[PDB]
């Protein structure tokens, strides 16, 4: 969260500053590359 | 009849009413005020 040079740092249903205070069953990590204009399509309920 | 009324009133406390969760602590610990206020609004309406 503190690292700069990040175009987007957005969380759905979780406050980013609160993430250090929670426990989880498991965590998934998904990685890929897209264009600059296509970044908005990564969102719940988004269409593209 | 009195027992049934009290039991129904107690049981109605576990509903979500459209919020993410039915526990106030589970909402406060995950969100900032600007959205916890919406969730609390929904819960308040239902319980009223």
């Amino acid at each position: 969260y503190n690292s700069a040079s990040f175009s987007t740092f957005k969380c759905y249903g979780v406050s980013p500053t609160k993430l250090n205070d929670l426990c989880f069953t498991n965590v998934y990590a998904d990685s890929f590359v897209i264009r600059g204009d296509e970044v908005r399509q990564i969102a719940p309920g988004q269409t593209g | 009849q009195n027992a049934q009324a009290l039991n129904t009133l107690v049981k109605q406390l576990s509903s979500n009413f459209g919020a993410i969760s039915s526990v106030l602590n589970d909402i406060l610990s995950r969100l900032d005020p600007p959205e916890a206020e919406v969730q609390i609004d929904r819960l308040i309406n239902g319980r009223l």
